[PDB]
RNA sequence: CACUGACAGGGAACGUGAGCUGGGUUUAGACCGUCGUGAGACAGGUUGGUUUUACCCUACUUAGCUGGAAAUUGCGAGAAAAAGAUUAUCCGUGCAAAGCGGACGUCGGGUCGUUGGGCCUGGCGAGCGGUGGGUAGUACUUGGUACGCUCAUCACC
RNA sequence: UUAAUGAGAUUCCCUCUGUCCCGAGUUACUAUCUAGCGAAACGACAGUCAAGGGAACGGACUUGAAGGGCUAAGCGGGGA
RNA sequence: UAAGCCCAAUUAGUGAUUGCCCAUUAUUCCUUUGGUAAGGGCGGAAACAAAGGAGAAAGUGUAGCCCUUCCGAUGUAGAUGUGGCCUGGAGGUUAGGACGAAGCUUAUGGCGUGAGCCUAAGAUGGACCGGCCUCUAGUGCAGAUCUUGGUUGGCGUAGCAAAGAUCUAACGGAGAUAUACUCAACAUGCAACGUUGGAUACUGGAGCGGGGAAGGAUUUCGUGCCAACGGCACUCGUA
RNA sequence: AAGUUUGAAAAGCACUUUGGAAAGAGAGUGAAAUAGAACCUGAAGUCGUGACAAAGACAAUGGAAGUACCUCCAUUUCAAC
């Protein structure tokens, strides 16, 4: 008979399985359609999560009552050291799918890119491209770029380079890896020729994240989701809790089928792994893309709050450490951990809205400790607070002593 | 009295253990994994294995039982440490050695040309049930016979 | 499909010659679907090997709405309890034919897989097969003798374009490609293709007298 | 009764108890009414009244290892490839054009055999390069790479 | 009819709360992995489905659709 | 331009009346078996050494006297027949066995439609026993939630989770610090026992404290000892 | 419940060697030691091992007809045959 009454189904089933992403990197499945009216560009970017604070704008939306009112936004930093460009792929088009060409690498490729040909490089011979490098600037090699290259310009329609991340770079000690993150990101715009004279001028190049975005433009991230291991029906799913009095248990699924089928569906919620899940999020609007801070200190100083300060909190981001680079100031929150690689990717949606098309100006960004409840914005204001204590005056003493 | 005939007799050593108490299934595992290995292996193997460091593959008898990385080195995910067959295993390799020594040949050139486990006479237990039931607690002894062969 | 290294490694030893096996090159445009399905089916389990191309180009009787329908019915037939190892419904053309040829095999023993992995299907003409020979059609199975012209009949890459299949324009588009490459190479090559005409016409002079009343005889000169 | 856009109707062993629960029905105790001489009866009312087992196979959910196109074998040779002394005898560009633009050489020698024969190898030089050293001035997120000249070797030779 | 008494049946009210809205976090012992030890129940043969007929609800049969092999933890739809 | 429906046909206004596929059916051939079976032969025709042959029984039934000729052969319950098979004994009669009897084993062949029989080989066994006629019966197993004994997948699985707990050094013990080469040690002898000293904890006097009854009956004590038992362990023990 | 039914005879395995022992490896007695002690024979079922046959998933088994490979088996031929 049927169900006495009705509610939603749990869960979307368009996410199974539920199983562990394949990677662990972020990897965009598909790549915002390209306009051949358009100049080439790149459209994706790595990135790394460094953690959460807020920040404080006035909204700028007529017709709602925040309108010319200051709102508090949560934020995501994402740490963005500069990409480097070490290859060229080309794809055609077949009855059958996109088969890519062939490959163009770079003359030199950096020790990172090669580490990530191993699983123990510091006792490898460390021979990854050496026979390419030897190959490729005699002339056979030269003869063989140039007919890949060629190919390129007659059958290719889609052209990706090859870009990994700087790990030296980003001298973080909670990211424990050394290989560097590889990824192809497709350049969009113009003609096929135009797209292989861009990408031959940024092979063995650094591309910064701010030429690939800009700052009030929304974004996709593709990353994966913090892992939770096996869980049960209620967590995994959002089933309800049975009552209280159930036998063998209430974190449960009270029926898991009728007699017919005589069989289980797929569509029952089952234990199993939750987290750990590649997610494509869509329209996160890009609030601030940072310069690194040896270059402009004053990285979360602001025309409305003159405090010079950098994106770092006091104390650090917790499990982070604190942010070396350039970054990206994503509005509102991203899928996985800190020091989990991202990928940036422009958007695939229309950017037509009122709030997409919105101009973010910040008046305020919080720099108070993460760990607790932070209350002072800087050392200086802590100092302030405190004046001299035991140990300062022990240190003045040691000094004038 | 083995199943099996050495190719040469004068260069081979034989060693056997009856009624062995340990875990049947257990030692047919351990003994199992040494077949064609030179003894100095095998005996590194059972040090490394006393050590946690490699492990005994399970097949035939590893109905849920654990998986282990350690079992990656014999095309196996499940594989265990037992202690009592593997030294059990040791003292029958060092019997085979003191015989192959006396026999006047070199213990480093031995190669173990023939192992089998065989399952002996059960030993009788019992456990007591709920609702005053007697049920069998059994014990499942090995027998265990090789040879090794100069090479 | 890639050759093994000891495959190269006997084929050098051996020395021998390229081979190819004899495969028969099937043109499918303007073939009904179901009687060049049957008469491929046939010839497979006597023993050939069949190539089809421009299986985009297969014909079935009736409007283009009514097969999209039967399409769309046969989409429906999904294992409920688990979609996935559930019928698997192929929305390419070429694969819409193996299909067919595959129901009217014995597909569950292995004298019908044998037959079954005898037949290649392509959409349109690729590389491969444009110069590998002289392509045939099925005369029982050709539209214009199967269907009366005032019928309406359905072209299957549309159907198929229709119904979930991604590559209609890209093997347009290749189609385009060939034919145009093929009209230039058939262009070029008539000085050849004259020369030898006027060669034979030339040579029926030359050659001695009672040999030209012998081809007289039998409609040859 | 009250919200709501609406509070549609049904099936799945009258879905679903090794999923639960056990209020009801339907044991044994007991009370009432009626019936029966009685023991007792009542699809009449009432109160109290054990809800056992998965470690097997499938299904489902996740989680690992691993071969395989003659779906393990045949040696049983089919490219969503190139386009040529039958892919062999160079490389680009051009439309499977017409044409066009480029290729390191010298002097021997140690074998197998139309054509300035094929294969291998020595002596000199020449180049495009790799790997190090010496020395500039730059570029790049600024410790690490590249680029200019000059030696050293090494590979194509 | 009845004060008092009741692990007796019932209704309401105050208080109180994870009974619920609506679930979350934490602990010990398990499960889980290992060492040692080591059973039972059950066991025709075996175990992917749809529909058909059929002793009128098939794992075997007909016609189709699936199905590479072997494993660990769970689970209670089927094994009437 | 059916591979649908209704009519027609058999290579097509050409010259006559069988397109093709499939049965345990029809026809025919071979073989078996049984008849309400039908007949022939059976008084050895004559001749014939080794260095054409053999048989020929007056018979229900056999390896059927022999030959020829017809007809029928499925079948639950059930009946009957069988010079039909097999088992333990008894009268007889023929054999066999230490140069290997019964039992047991088999890619071990042969014969029989079959029940079965016989041979071969055991790198099996070590002392009985086969054929035929008759007599006799505790005389043939796949299943009875069959009886007894053994084995077995499940399965190294479920589990061995109440009563808070053990650590450390030394001594004892075969129970270790146990290694082929390369070699400082860790990455190759782990884990586990008893006693003593320290540490830590629990019982908390309605005690895992001292004594008794009932019940038990040597469990008490010392020495030795570790096969089995104390569901892990033991060098300890109410063994 | 249970034949102590080893062998003709204990001649019941001295001694060497490894092992803490149990035992093992040799040696020895015996016609035999898978006749080594509650030991004549030693079946079936189940299991181990070496060698070989292969083999998807059609549960397996099964019939009929071939073929590939093997065969410690049975016959018949090897010359005016
Ligand atoms: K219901
Ligand atoms: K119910
Ligand atoms: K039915
Ligand atoms: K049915
Ligand atoms: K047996
Ligand atoms: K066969
Ligand atoms: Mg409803
Ligand atoms: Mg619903
Ligand atoms: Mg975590
Ligand atoms: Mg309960
Ligand atoms: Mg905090
Ligand atoms: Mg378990
Ligand atoms: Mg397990
Ligand atoms: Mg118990
Ligand atoms: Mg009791
Ligand atoms: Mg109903
Ligand atoms: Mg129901
Ligand atoms: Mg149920
Ligand atoms: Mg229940
Ligand atoms: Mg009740
Ligand atoms: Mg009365
Ligand atoms: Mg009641
Ligand atoms: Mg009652
Ligand atoms: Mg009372
Ligand atoms: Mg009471
Ligand atoms: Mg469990
Ligand atoms: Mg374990
Ligand atoms: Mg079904
Ligand atoms: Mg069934
Ligand atoms: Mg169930
Ligand atoms: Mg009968
Ligand atoms: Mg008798
Ligand atoms: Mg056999
Ligand atoms: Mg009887
Ligand atoms: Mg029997
Ligand atoms: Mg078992
Ligand atoms: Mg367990
Ligand atoms: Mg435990
Ligand atoms: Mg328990
Ligand atoms: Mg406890
Ligand atoms: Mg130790
Ligand atoms: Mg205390
Ligand atoms: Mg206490
Ligand atoms: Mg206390
Ligand atoms: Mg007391
Ligand atoms: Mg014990
Ligand atoms: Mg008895
Ligand atoms: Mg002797
Ligand atoms: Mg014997
Ligand atoms: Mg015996
Ligand atoms: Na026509
Ligand atoms: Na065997």
């Amino acid at each position: 008979s049927h169900c006495k009454f009705e509610h939603p189904r749990h869960g979307h089933l368009g996410f199974l399985p539920r199983k562990r992403s394949r990677q662990i990197r972020g990897r965009a499945r598909a790549f915002p359609k390209d306009d051949a009216t358009q100049k080439p560009h790149l459209t994706s970017f790595m990135v790394f999560k460094a953690g959460m604070t807020h920040i404080v704008r006035d909204v700028d939306r007529p017709g709602s009552k925040v309108n010319k009112k200051e709102v508090v936004e949560p934020v995501t930093i994402l740490e963005a050291p500069p990409m480097v460009i070490v290859g060229i792929v080309g794809y055609r088009q077949t009855p059958v799918g996109l088969k890519t060409i062939g490959t163009v690498w770079a003359h030199h490729t950096s020790v990172e890119f090669r580490r990530r040909y191993y699983k123990n490089w510091k006792q490898s011979a460390q021979l990854a491209f050496s026979r390419q490098k030897q190959f490729a600037n005699t002339k056979e090699g030269k003869v063989a770029e140039a007919r890949t290259l060629n190919a390129f310009a007659k059958k290719a329609s889609v052209i990706r380079v090859i870009a990994h991340t700087q790990l030296r770079k980003l001298r973080n000690h909670r990211v424990g890896v050394k290989k560097a993150h590889v990824q192809e990101i497709q350049v969009n715009g113009g003609s096929v020729a135009a797209k292989i004279a861009l990408a031959k001028s940024l092979l063995e190049k650094e591309v910064r994240v701010d030429s690939v975005f800009q700052q009030s433009e929304a974004c996709d991230v593709c990353s994966v989701t913090k892992g939770h291991g096996t869980e049960g029906v209620v967590k995994r799913w959002g089933v309800a809790c049975l009552p209280r009095k159930t036998h063998r248990g209430l974190r449960k699924v009270a029926c898991i089928g009728a007699w017919h089928p005589a069989r289980v569906m797929y569509t029952v919620a089952r234990a199993g792994q939750h987290g750990y899940h590649h997610r494509t999020q869509l329209n996160k609007k890009i609030y601030q893309i940072g310069r690194s801070v040896a270059v402009e200190p004053n990285q979360a100083t602001t025309t409305y709050d003159l405090t010079a300060k950098t994106i770092t909190p006091m104390g650090g981001f917790v499990g982070y450490g604190t942010v070396r680079n350039d970054y990206v100031m994503l509005k509102g929150s991203v899928s996985g951990p800190r020091r989990r690689v991202m990928t940036l990717r422009r958007p695939m949606a229309p950017q037509t809205s009122r709030q997409l098309k919105e101009k973010i100006v910040l008046k305020f960004i919080d720099t108070s400790s993460k760990i607790g409840h932070g209350r002072f914005q800087t050392k200086k204001e802590k100092n302030q607070w405190f004046g001299p204590l035991k140990k300062d005056r022990i240190r003045r003493e040691e000094r004038l002593r | 009295h083995y199943s099996r005939k050495p190719q040469v007799s004068s260069k081979s050593a034989k060693a056997k253990v009856s009624d062995l108490r340990c875990h049947y299934k257990n030692t047919f595992e351990t003994a199992n994994v040494i077949n064609g290995m030179p003894l100095r292996k095998a005996q590194q193997l059972y040090r490394q294995v006393l050590a946690k460091t490699r492990c005994i593959p399970f097949k035939r008898y590893n109905g849920k039982i654990g998986r282990t990385a350690q079992a990656k080195e014999w095309g196996q995910t499940k594989g265990r440490w037992p202690r009592k067959s593997v030294v059990a295993m040791m003292s029958l390799l060092k019997n085979a050695e003191a015989n192959a020594i006396e026999k006047g040949l070199d213990p480093n050139q031995m190669v173990i040309k023939h192992v089998q486990v065989d399952q002996a006479a059960r030993m009788r237990r019992r456990t007591y049930r709920a609702h005053g039931r007697i049920t069998p607690y059994m014990c499942s002894p090995c027998h265990v016979q090789l040879f090794m062969s100069e090479k | 499909a890639f050759p093994s290294r000891k495959d190269a490694f006997r084929a050098q030893r051996k020395g021998a010659k390229k081979h190819r096996p004899e495969i028969i090159v099937i043109d499918l445009k303007d073939h009904v679907l179901g009687r060049a399905a049957a008469v491929v089916a046939k010839q497979l389990l006597l023993g050939k090997k069949i190539t089809v191309v421009r299986c985009e180009q297969l014909n079935i009787a009736g409007t283009e709405i009514r097969n999209k329908i039967k399409y769309l019915q046969y989409l429906r037939k999904r294992k409920l309890t688990n979609p996935t190892k559930g019928p698997f419904h192929h929305r390419a053309p070429s694969d819409v034919f193996v299909r067919t040829v595959r129901s009217m095999l014995p597909r569950y023993t292995k004298r019908g897989m044998k037959a079954l992995n005898s037949l290649v299907a392509y959409e349109g003409i690729p590389p491969n097969v444009v110069r590998t020979g002289g392509r045939v059609v099925i005369p029982r199975a050709q539209r214009h003798v199967c269907y009366r012209s005032e019928r309406p009949y359905t072209v299957l890459g549309n159907m198929c374009k229709h119904v979930g299949w991604k590559y209609s324009d890209v093997v347009a588009n290749l189609e385009k490609a060939r034919v145009e490459k093929a009209s230039r190479h058939h262009e070029k090559q008539a000085k050849l293709r004259d020369a030898w005409k006027s060669a034979r016409k030339e040579a029926l002079a030359k050659m001695p007298k009672h040999n030209v009343e012998v081809l007289k005889k039998f409609g040859y000169a």
